[PDB]
């Protein structure tokens, strides 16, 4: 189990670990977040107390490198470090265990949520989304904009996600133009599949890093690409089963762990009722159809 | 965006645009089966594509067999349609290439749009207006080109005659429809008040009679009233 120390907390905050959230008082003596679960990624986010106005996080791998978060007073915002002296890190870490000033990861053995939020999910990944180089983790926020939607400003502080546009000439074949508008399926299986993703295990990580953005920072442009993402699969004709299978199980574990208060703004009405109900896939996605029925039937 | 009432001078400006008509494209008669079913028999169509400043119709004869095999054709009848205007514009000088093609059903934006992405300074708009472009097939001599073509065929018309030696391109395309909303609400009557008079006779490659301005006055008043009439006749006013 890792360890993401805090060199203090100055200003009072609510943080986030994954799916969990927890409040922090100004200058209360929190040193950070212990026994957290190898072989995942992880998040840890925050939110001011006195400007709920942007959520701001680091994506990040407790095998990559030993971290911590300090405080910048010039900058305003807890800001994620690596510290290369092995030794010295955990000579620190080992105090803050000692005088108990941690609180701990709270995984319980019968959940399996972030795992099933982040199967797919690898730091390399991220890391070529969210280009920063030269550190280890991955800074995400409310405000940063897609590659996409900087087409449609800055583009070192932007989430390049692969670029998904059903009326581009990338999606449509000469002379088959009603063919592949009305069945996504080339664009899904050559283009997307066979050319850029080169597998479905890395689509379905993008997807499932999108979705996260979203509903951690509420970033609209990772919200537009979880649902082009959905809406590609289920706007094709031709899908491998297993591929299906899967993406019942992610979406319906998206859904179950989405707040309820948050479903007007993270949902777009028009891409569920069209998959669950018109889509070539309509009958193929019966977990996640049956969660959102009981969960959400205002927005179907 | 939205062509209306608002920016309705725009159509006669110097910038190059087509309107485009889909209704008459797939055509079909209903009728009983020998076991009392019903099925359709397809009759050949047409696209009614119209440069409104120049009267230009580029009438696209479609032909019955391109129906034959396919599965759901009022929707590939709008994808055709999108295949045979983005084939003429290509066939186009690029000097001669609409600026702007405006669609009169919203379910012709995607299709055409999809059809177009290889001209991306092409805008494809659809319209508020409702035009009364479907009348077109009660023009006797665009009716008979098409009811007698035997295989796909494109047919040139300038639809207004020679009327822009005369007049104006605003006032041409409202008399044109003029002329058609009063075709589409009743064609007999229309009919008669265009062709009763026998001395006025329609040229061999114009498409309505030729009158004179006066003639085309009283003509255009008595298109109004037929409107107006039915008007009535339909709703008890
Ligand atoms: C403040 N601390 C540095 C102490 C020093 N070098 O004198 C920051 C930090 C680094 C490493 C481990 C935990 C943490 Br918290
Ligand atoms: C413990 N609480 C929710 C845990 C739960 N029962 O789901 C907030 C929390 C999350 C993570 C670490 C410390 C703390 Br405090
Ligand atoms: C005279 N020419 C056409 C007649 C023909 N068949 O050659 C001009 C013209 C160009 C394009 C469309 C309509 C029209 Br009318």
């Amino acid at each position: 189990m890792n360890t993401v120390p805090f060199t203090s907390a100055p200003i009072e905050v609510t943080i986030g670990i994954d799916q969990y959230s927890f409040n922090v008082k100004e200058n209360q003596p929190f040193h950070g977040i212990k026994d957290i679960p190898i072989g995942h990624v992880h998040v840890i986010h925050f939110q001011h107390a006195d400007n709920s106005s942007m959520r701001y996080g680091y994506w990040f791998d407790c095998r990559m490198g030993n971290f911590y978060i300090q405080y910048d007073p010039k900058d305003g915002l807890y800001k994620m470090m690596e510290e290369r002296d092995g030794a010295k890190f955990e000579n620190i870490v080992h105090n803050f265990k000692e005088r108990q000033m941690m609180v701990s990861y709270p995984k319980i053995d019968e959940d399996d949520t972030w795992y099933n939020l982040t199967e797919f999910v690898q730091m390399d990944k991220i890391r070529k989304i969210v280009r920063k180089d030269e550190n280890q983790f991955s800074y995400v926020d409310s405000s940063m904009t897609t590659v996409q939607e900087n087409e449609l400003s800055d583009p070192a502080h932007s989430l390049n996600y692969t670029v998904i546009n059903f009326k581009s000439r990338e999606a449509i074949r000469p002379g088959h133009e009603m063919e592949d508008f009305l069945d996504k399926s080339y664009y899904l299986n050559t283009v997307m599949l066979q050319g850029i993703f080169k597998n479905s295990s890395n689509y379905f990580g993008e997807l499932q890093f999108a979705f996260l953005n979203a509903m951690f920072f509420g970033n609209y442009g990772s919200s537009l690409q979880w649902h082009a993402m959905i809406e590609l699969i289920c706007s094709s004709a031709t899908v491998p089963k297993h591929m299906l299978d899967k993406l019942d199980e992610i979406l319906y574990y998206q859904i179950k762990t989405l707040p309820e208060q948050y479903s007007d703004i993270l949902l777009n009405e028009r891409v569920w009722n069209i998959c669950l109900y018109s889509s070539f896939q309509k009958n193929s996605l019966h977990n996640t159809e049956k969660i959102m029925e009981n969960k959400y039937p205002e927005l179907l | 965006g939205a062509m209306n009432s608002s920016n309705y001078a725009e159509l006669f400006n110097n910038d190059i645009k087509l309107f485009v008509d889909d209704t008459n494209v797939y055509r079909v008669t209903v009728h009983k089966t020998f076991e009392g079913n019903v099925a359709t028999k397809a009759i050949n169509g047409c696209i009614f594509t119209l440069n409104p400043k120049t009267g230009h119709l580029f009438l696209k004869i479609i032909h019955t067999s391109v129906w034959a095999g396919q599965k759901r054709l009022s929707q590939l009848a709008k994808w055709k349609t999108a295949e045979e205007v983005s084939a003429l514009v290509r066939s186009l000088p690029k000097e001669e290439q609409p600026k702007q093609i405006i669609v009169t059903r919203k379910a012709m934006l995607d299709p055409l749009e999809v059809h177009m992405l290889d001209f991306p300074n092409i805008a494809i708009r659809p319209t508020e207006l409702r035009l009364p472009f479907s009348a077109a097939m009660s023009i006797d001599k665009l009716s008979d080109v098409v009811m007698k073509a035997t295989e796909p065929q494109m047919v040139l018309f300038n639809i207004y005659d020679d009327w822009l030696d005369r007049i104006s391109s605003y006032t041409a395309f409202s008399r044109l429809t003029l002329l058609l909303r009063a075709l589409k609400t009743n064609e007999e009557s229309a009919k008669m008040i265009l062709l009763s008079d026998p001395t006025i006779t329609i040229k061999s490659y114009h498409l309505w009679p030729s009158f004179t301005d006066e003639q085309w006055i009283t003509i255009e008043s008595q298109m109004r009233d037929l409107i107006l009439t039915e008007y009535g006749r339909k709703y008890n006013v």
